[PDB]
RNA sequence: UCGACCAGGA
DNA sequence: TTCCGGTCAT
């Protein structure tokens, strides 16, 4: 506002997921899971949300998009799918 | 938070527009005339007079009414009132400027004292920094004391160009107490000392030009110089100056509620002089009293001594005082607060806990609670905790249902009863392995606060592992420590994923690990090492059994 | 104070260090974008040492009975002696380790060769070692092209900044320079074969790790570096329990205040 | 509520709320120059009854359709035919739409998406403003006076003869019953 | 460039900014005895074309203000004679990464 | 070169003690102190006078004094300052919050 | 007079519905909270057009509860009477103070003393009416009114209109 | 207990964003007030029942938001107003950047 | 029940 | 600097 929206191409941020990001995705997703949201993985018997999240986050089956904002305000959009998760 | 749904959309604050109240607005906003200075007793009859606090404003006595706004006490923030002064008064805090402004503009016609015509001025008009224009402009025209009517343009100093008129000499000004006085020099000799009436100043300002405002650090919409002078006074509502009742038949009024009371009084008294035996200047002896109170109410730690002591010699808490750093609002209520879901006791070492653990005493774990949300995944386990009661350990002490209502597990004739509902919350006790933020002040480290695993233990102490000792910088010579308990599935995550002690092991403050091995374990690890030191079967076996991850290979 | 004065400073997603205004304070956190946590004192071997010893270690001359790699090291040993097309890469390399030397001696005038740097290479190899039970006996199987051309292909991937342009991609090179000097210092043909008998397998491994390990040592846009830095300085300030200069605590106080009249004024003229 | 594609920067003093009159001065939300979602500009959208009856029906219809792709996983004659299209794709409690279709379908002036097309192609050569180019379509007018008086915003925007011609071609396109 | 000895009269100096575009500078002898840029500490600076600058900005998404600044009377800013608005690129050695590129705009 | 000294000096203060601080920190500070123009002090005299918002500076050494001239000069606060939000009770743009999260309805279908 | 304005709305979805056909639910709700609404700045919202290409954009997750908030951009048919606007509708109610005509989703009221004079009011009629020399106005009788003024309110809009000018009255 | 200033500075260093807010809001103050979308104040006369909202003066009834802020903060604000200073709470930035 | 002082803990 | 009983009294 779309001049403040950067193309999937021309993209420049870190190809890898920041420790904060994942920290939050996991939480956020855990929170949602705990809210009786839908779970996108077979729970191998798990019953703890943050535990379920960690799983969802390993099969990269998490429907979330991290929108990284830049100093000037324009942002980049990445998907848990894309983002490499080293750590 | 607050409770009771509101069909009003919810957003976060994005900008804070700072401004000054325009008498006209102050009026519009207000819902209270506020004429009387008294508090209540409609002739001792208890209630509240349409005078001060609640002439339609907020309330007390646990009674809905807040202008039908109901909701009552908790929910009805205050509803400012006002109070039409008698004669314009300064603003204890703005006097500085109000003065520095006149020194920048001459009365009678009220306009700048240096146009684009004076070059030194040009440079001071390009600077885009309210704080800086006005700091250079002032420096430039505080000296010139003659409202020039004709100045030499960008050409010959021979030819004189015209602009605004009225050379009425400009008086230098000085500050005596809460008033502005200036001398006008007369040549032929000797000064002319007269007091600058607010009524006057205020006027000169009202006439200052639109582009003149702005040129000087101001804003046509949010802060016109003319507003630094108080015409109408906003009246903070109870919740700002609450009372304190010792049941009934007594009092409990707040400091502020008094300064208004005074300001009010000192106001009326004035009024009843300009419509009666007005010995002209036996009034400006009672108009200084208003400027005073309406000053002191806001600021009470000035240069001109008079502290405005309140019968008993007690200073008087001025509004300013309430915000003044540390112990007060901004720094002591906002930047730092008291909080719930917290505990603290004495710490002691325990060579039997893993690093990232922390022993919490059954006492506490039965006190501190964590809101879990009933889910098919737990329904079972959770219903058991509830059943269990808030006295056994692994248990809980509060069930809350969609219908925003708290079931107190220790009284509710239905304690034993209760079938949970997917969607309800069951505030339970802290349990083994509930991530918590532990900490020992003074906190000057990331590490002075780390997430630990909760290990409910007997006896009354926060039992922490030794090696996580040096980070907090704690001994057990009677040292105390604080524990905070997360609250949202996502909060915990923020602890366990960024603050967990195991993570803090290597520190950035010195790119080297920040926890080691001490005392015994250290002293001992050396001895146990020495070539000279051997161990026989019977024992080498026990030692092996001790490392929990022994591959079972003697 | 230190704190309140740097609250607002964090590493933004561009890898710049700014505050609430967006005022760049550092274009690359710490002038290298590395998270302090992933750092260890390594030694830039290329610095110290007699000009004499430097040769005996990094110099490889394929046109010399006494300055070539003995075929007891490389598999393609004998079939290399004399090759002229290789002695060009082999000379390119050396002219570089040498440009390196002079460069460091221009930065760390002290001669001190031990500095904090991401990716501990010493160990990363130490593992390569006993991970593939490498025998200091039989000869390697690395092409000289294998080594030199892979070490060059490594640096291309140690990305700190990413940008799709010159100004940016130019900072990249900058913010990596030192590290590489250390890199080339430890992955120079002679070394890689005579000191730590690496196999093609080991080498290709050592590289892969240095890359990933590096990429991890970068700083995470999000790290609230200001508060961090503040404490990191203000903390060891409290522990300060106390040749005739102004001293600690009071002096630091003197510095933060930018006081015109400091107790000791001194001035050392060489 | 339901924001409207134009963030008018309200700086404190909200006082100038003009009148609403056939002086073609409609609230700020209906200037001739409004904004489309794509971010483009676009002329206001003036609907004359029976032209609306068709837009609505048109969507209410194509709704019932995409309401079944997913399901798997003559005057008095149209009153009954529409009541159904509601009790199928409407909220049912939208008592307004019910009453909007009756009205919209009773006082309508055209049955063919072809007839309504020409009406438009016609009036759209006037250079008149959308609101007029609406009233002209939904209001019977024999004289230029019946017209230029029930739509005073016209008055000087078109010769009486011309406007009279237009009115002729309207009763000539006006579908029977 | 005018090199005075002990000083210039306050009556004279007020005649420099009276003939644009041309510009004049005042330097004292005693101050030029040694070149400051030669000092151990002072790193080398570099002027930037109003082309190279309009770039630096675009490439970082910076506004003129967010840029680190150098004083219009700063020793080196005079050595090179910048002008309010000109940007200097400061390249220095670093114990974290050999060289580090910094930019300083002027006020 | 001043920066160079200012740092060198600060580095010595921590070295005289036998302690160690990774450049970057002392640097960062030494840098915050320099950028602006010359030697801005870490005191109510300097830094807490910068263009930073009001509410922020407001929480250190001058509070009301500062707030007063804020509405008098009709300042505008960005609310980008850690402080700014802590005062409002909103999540600060800090690590965890240096970005936003969204449910991509699209990807929310390929998952099943 | 009826319009087709481009509006938008923000819905807050609970994580519960973070299903497969979420899009489906959103839209569904968009409609629950729009079709049939009323405003002073949009008037009567009657129908959401192009049900299918309704833009949802990516919704963002709030941050204390997983509820997401999408800015559903849409387009629909509105209708907000004006002062001076002329319209015709069917009368509904009729008293001794005038009759009320129903122009679409709205009800415009005409005052006994806002009509002509030769038009009196007959009480003992069944159903209740207003007689003239040659005209008769009651229930079903269609009228064409001139909206003198508008008055917004709650979830509706009322207005007073006259039939005292020319080309106004019965048809 | 008390989550004082230093304890804050630590969470900020940690990047523990949400956690800090949870301490400051939910586990303490946390209060819900209404605002005028026009004149950023607490004026709004919210009857949260008959959904009426008003705000005579800036005279509204339509543009009204609702926010969550530390009660202390509300006070900070009201106190400032009593000092005739106006802090405007706006739900959308208009200064860009 | 808002406070101020004194004594004391790491 | 930070964080954490008793007395007197208004
Ligand atoms: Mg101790
Ligand atoms: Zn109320
Ligand atoms: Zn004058
Ligand atoms: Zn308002």
């Amino acid at each position: 506002l779309k001049e403040k929206a950067i193309p999937k191409d021309q993209r420049a941020t870190t190809p890898y997921m920041t420790k904060y990001e994942r920290a939050r995705i996991l939480g956020t997703r855990a929170l949602q899971i705990s809210m009786n949201a839908p779970v996108f993985v077979d729970l191998e018997g798990e019953t703890d949300p943050l535990r379920i999240a960690m799983k969802e986050l390993a099969e990269k089956k998490i429907p979330l998009v991290i929108r990284r904002y830049l100093p000037d305000g324009s942002f980049e959009d990445w998907s848990v799918e894309e983002l490499i998760v080293d750590l | 938070v607050g409770q009771q749904y509101s069909s009003a959309p919810l957003r976060t604050v994005k900008e804070v527009q700072f401004g000054l109240f325009s008498p006209e607005e102050v009026r519009a906003i207000s819902v209270a005339k506020i004429r009387f200075p008294e508090t209540m007793d409609e002739t001792q009859t208890r209630a509240k007079i349409g005078g001060l606090n609640d002439p339609r404003l907020g309330s007390i006595d646990r009674n809905l009414k807040c202008q039908t706004c109901q909701e009552g006490m908790n929910e009805c923030p205050g509803h400012f009132g006002h109070i039409d002064l008698a004669k314009p008064v300064f603003h204890v805090g703005f006097i500085a400027k109000i003065k520095k402004v006149c020194e920048c503009v001459c009365m009678h016609c009220g306009k700048l004292l240096l146009d684009e015509h004076n070059e030194l001025m040009r440079q001071a008009l390009a600077i885009k920094d309210s704080k800086k224009r006005f700091a250079a402009i002032w420096t430039l025209c505080k000296t010139k004391m003659v409202c020039e009517t004709d100045v030499p343009s960008e050409d010959d100093p021979t030819q004189l160009v015209s602009r605004g008129g009225c050379g009425n000499t400009q008086p230098t000004i000085r500050k005596d107490g809460l008033k502005l006085v200036g001398s006008w020099k007369k040549d032929r000799d000797e000064p002319e000392l007269r007091v600058l009436s607010t009524e006057e100043i205020l006027n000169i300002f009202k006439h200052i030009s639109v582009k003149d405002f702005t040129s000087l650090g101001f804003n046509e919409v949010f802060s016109r110089p003319e507003w630094m002078i108080l015409t109408c006074l906003p009246v903070p509502p109870p919740p700002v100056r609450p009372s304190i009742s010792f049941n009934e038949s007594q009092r409990g009024e707040d400091d502020l509620t008094f300064k208004l009371a005074d300001i009010l009084k000192a106001n009326i008294s004035l009024e009843t002089l300009e419509h009666n035996g007005a010995p002209h200047h036996a009034i400006e002896e009672a108009e200084s009293l208003l400027q005073f109170h309406v000053a002191t109410y806001m600021d009470n730690d000035i240069a001109g001594q008079p502290q405005a002591l309140q019968k008993s010699g007690r200073p008087v808490k001025s509004i300013r005082a309430r915000l003044k750093g540390k112990e007060g609002r901004i720094r002591g209520n906002l930047m730092g607060k008291r909080v719930d879901f917290s505990a603290r006791t004495v710490i002691s070492g325990d060579p039997n806990l893993e690093l990232d653990q922390v022993g919490v005493p059954k006492s506490i774990a039965k006190t501190l609670t964590y809101p879990e949300v009933v889910t098919p995944y737990n329904i079972d386990r959770l219903t058991q905790l509830v059943r269990n009661g808030p006295n056994e350990h692994p248990g809980a002490k509060y069930v809350i249902r969609d219908s925003g209502d708290r079931i107190d597990l220790r009284y509710s004739k239905r304690a034993g009863d209760i079938q949970l509902q997917y969607g309800w919350k069951v505030e339970r006790h802290i349990m083994d392995n509930d991530p918590v933020l532990f900490n020992r002040q003074p906190s000057l480290h990331k590490m002075s606060m780390m997430a630990h695993r909760v290990k409910v233990i007997p006896y009354s102490t926060f039992r922490l592992n030794l090696s996580v000792t040096s980070p907090y910088n704690a001994d057990f010579d009677g040292d105390e420590m604080n524990l905070h308990v997360p609250q949202s599935e996502e909060t915990r995550a923020e602890l366990s994923q960024l603050c967990a002690v195991p993570l803090q092991i290597v520190s950035p403050q010195s790119n080297k690990p920040c926890m080691g091995i001490v005392q015994d374990t250290l002293c001992g690890i050396r001895k146990l090492t020495l070539r000279d030191t051997f161990i026989e079967l019977d024992q080498v076996l026990n030692m092996l059994y001790w490392v929990p991850d022994w591959d079972g290979v003697i | 104070r230190l704190v309140k004065a740097l609250e607002d400073i964090m590493v933004h997603y561009d890898n710049t260090t700014r505050n609430s205004l967006g005022n760049v304070i550092q274009f690359i956190y710490g002038e290298d974008g590395m998270d302090a946590a992933h750092i260890e004192k390594q030694s830039l071997d290329t610095i110290g040492g007699s000009d004499a010893a430097f040769e005996k270690r990094y110099r490889v001359d394929l046109l010399n009975t006494d300055h070539t790699l003995d075929p007891s090291l490389l598999e393609s040993g004998s079939e290399i002696l004399g090759d002229l097309k290789l002695q060009v890469l082999l000379d390119e390399e050396y002219k570089q380790l040498v440009k390196d030397r002079k460069f460091l001696r221009e930065v760390f005038v002290d001669g001190e060769a031990n500095w904090p740097l991401p990716v501990n290479i010493r160990r990363i190899i130490q593992n390569a070692q006993q991970t593939f039970h490498i025998d200091h006996t039989k000869p390697s199987d690395l092409t000289i092209k294998d080594i030199v051309l892979g070490v060059k292909d490594l640096q291309e991937n140690l990305l700190v900044l990413r940008g799709k342009n010159e100004i940016i991609q130019n900072a990249q090179r900058d913010a990596v320079t030192l590290f590489c000097c250390l890199l080339r210092s430890r992955l120079a043909t002679r070394r890689v074969l005579q000191e730590y008998r690496l196999t093609k397998q080991a080498f290709d491994w050592v590289l892969s790790n240095i890359e990933a390990q590096f990429l991890r040592s970068v700083v995470h846009p999000g790290e609230m570096v200001g508060v961090l830095a503040a404490q990191s300085i203000g903390e060891p300030a409290t522990q300060m329990t106390l040749k005739k200069v102004t001293s600690g605590v009071p002096r630091l106080k003197e510095i933060l205040n930018v006081a015109k009249n400091m107790k000791t004024p001194s001035l050392t003229v060489y | 509520s339901t924001s409207t594609f134009q963030t008018r920067r309200r700086r404190l003093k909200k006082v100038e709320e003009e009148e609403n009159a056939a002086t073609l001065q409609l609230g700020q939300e209906f200037q001739l120059k409004q904004i489309n979602h794509q971010g483009e500009e676009e002329e206001l959208i003036a609907l004359n009854l029976s032209e609306a009856r068709l837009v609505i029906k048109e969507a209410l219809v194509e709704r019932r359709r995409a309401f079944k792709r997913s399901q798997k996983k003559t005057r008095e004659k149209e009153l009954e035919s529409i009541d159904v299209l509601l009790e199928q794709t409407t909220g049912g409690n939208n008592k307004d739409l019910k009453n909007t279709m009756q009205y919209l379908t009773n006082f309508s002036r055209f049955r063919d998406q072809e007839t309504v097309g020409a009406v438009i192609q016609l009036l759209k050569s006037t250079g008149l403003h959308p609101f007029e180019v609406a009233q002209l379509g939904s209001l019977a007018c024999d004289t230029a006076d019946e017209a230029k008086t029930l739509i005073p915003s016209l008055n000087n925007k078109i010769s009486d003869d011309e406007l009279e011609r237009i009115l002729k071609e309207l009763s000539n396109l006006e579908t029977l019953y | 460039i005018f090199v005075y000895q002990n000083n210039i009269t306050p009556s004279a100096m007020k005649l420099v900014p009276s003939i644009p575009p041309a510009t004049i500078e005042t330097f004292n002898e005693a101050a030029l005895v040694v070149n400051i840029t030669h000092h151990e500490l002072v790193p080398k600076h570099i002027r930037l074309s109003s082309d190279e600058k309009r770039e630096l900005l675009k490439r970082y998404r910076l506004k003129e203000s967010q840029l680190p600044r150098i004083q219009r009377a700063d020793p080196v800013a005079l050595y090179l004679g910048l002008k309010r608005g000109e940007v200097v690129k400061i390249i220095r050695k670093s114990e974290t990464s050999g060289r580090y590129a910094s930019y300083r705009i002027c006020m | 070169a001043g920066r160079a000294a200012l740092y060198k000096e600060v580095y010595n203060v921590i070295a005289s003690d036998g302690s160690y601080v990774n450049y970057r920190h002392m640097a960062l500070l030494v840098d915050v102190m320099t950028t602006q123009g010359g030697l801005t002090s870490v005191t109510r005299h300097g830094f807490n006078r910068s263009n930073t918002g009001a509410l922020m500076r407001c929480s250190f050494e001058e509070t009301v004094e500062i707030l007063f001239e804020a509405g008098a000069s009709a300042e505008l606060d960005d609310c980008r300052g850690v402080s700014e939000n802590v005062i409002l009770g909103q999540m600060a743009p800090i690590g965890t919050g240096a970005f936003d999260v969204m449910i991509d309805e699209e990807s929310l279908v390929k998952y099943m | 007079m009826f319009f087709i304005k481009d509006l938008s709305l923000n819905i807050t979805l609970h994580p519960s519905f973070f299903g497969p056909r979420m899009k489906q639910y959103l839209k569904t709700k968009l409609l629950e909270e729009v079709e049939g609404s009323c405003t002073g700045k949009f008037g009567y919202i009657l129908c959401v057009l192009d049900y299918d290409n309704i833009d949802i954009q990516r919704g963002r997750i709030l941050p204390t509860d997983g509820s997401a908030e999408f800015n559903v951009k849409y387009r629909a048919v509105v209708f907000k009477p004006f002062k001076g606007e002329v319209v015709d509708g069917t009368v509904v109610s009729c008293s001794q103070h005038g009759f009320e005509v129903q122009v679409g989703p709205m009800k415009v009221f005409v005052t006994k003393h806002l009509m002509p004079q030769d038009l009196t009011f007959n009480a003992g009629s069944n159903p209740p009416s207003y007689q003239s020399s040659e005209d008769v106005i009651t229930i079903k009788s269609r009228i064409r009114v001139k909206i003198e003024g508008c008055i917004s309110q709650v979830s509706s809009i009322h207005a007073i209109g006259s039939i005292k000018e020319d080309y106004l009255g019965a048809i | 207990l008390r989550f004082g200033e230093m304890e804050r500075d630590c969470m900020i260093a940690h990047g523990a964003a949400s956690f800090l807010k949870e301490r400051l809001m939910e586990a303490s103050d946390a209060f819900r007030v209404h605002i005028c979308g026009i004149c950023g104040l607490m004026t709004v006369i919210a009857k949260l029942n008959h959904n009426q909202f008003e705000c005579k003066g800036c005279d509204n009834k339509i543009d009204i938001y609702q926010i969550h802020i530390p009660y202390a903060a509300k006070l900070l604000f009201q106190e400032l107003m009593a000092m005739n200073i106006t802090p405007r709470l706006y739900t959308d930035r208009s200064r860009d950047f």
